[PDB]
Parts: structure tokens; C-alpha cells; sequence
């Protein structure tokens, strides 16, 4: 799927 | 009369239900812990392994390989285990 161009990252 | 533990007529031993094979099973990992966001999506933590199931997006569907827990993912939040730096 392409639901939701991904997820925010960690702060790392 | 004393104490002992069980101890039946006869014994036997072999290898226990150890894996094989990779090339049509995608297990990636979980680079961080996620929460499923918005619907239809798996909830995985940093380090859950997963078997990658349709990988067509942005967003694959996998089965938590630690939990048997399934949902769709973020590739972004993961990474096959035969493309690791260890």
C-alpha cells in the first residue's frame, strides 16, 4: 500500500 | 521408601523444529517502535523481526515474526535482515 506518505521518523 | 523424579522404560533424542530457506520470506526488522498511527496498520518495537508478506508501496504488510502478530508497515521504519551492517 501507499496509505500515508510514511511515518515521521525518530528524533535518533 | 525416598524421593525421585519420573524415569520411563526407554529414551530417545533428535533435533528439535530449527528453520531453513530465505529467498520468499522477507524477514526485515524493525529499525524504531511504532504504533499504528491510523488504521489497518501492525504495532511493532525497535528489533521485532518481521516476515514481509506484499511489498508493492510504501507500505508493506508483515507478520511480527517474535509475536505472530500481523498488519500493514512503514518501509521506512525497517529493514530486511539480509541488508544489515552486522
Amino acid at each position: 500500500h501507499s496509505k500515508y506518505p510514511l511515518p515521521p521518523l525518530p528524533s535518533l | 521408601g525416598p524421593l525421585g523424579s519420573p524415569g520411563p522404560n526407554s529414551h530417545n533424542s533428535n533435533t528439535p523444529g530449527i528453520r531453513e530457506a530465505g529467498s520468499e520470506d522477507i524477514i526485515v526488522v524493525a529499525l524504531y517502535d511504532y504504533e499504528a498511527i491510523h488504521h489497518e496498520d501492525l504495532s511493532f518495537q525497535k528489533g521485532d523481526q518481521m516476515v514481509v508478506l506484499e511489498e508493492s508501496g510504501e507500505w508493506w504488510k508483515a507478520r511480527s515474526l517474535a509475536t505472530r502478530k500481523e498488519g500493514y508497515i512503514p518501509s521506512n521504519y525497517v529493514a530486511r535482515v539480509d541488508s544489515l551492517e552486522t
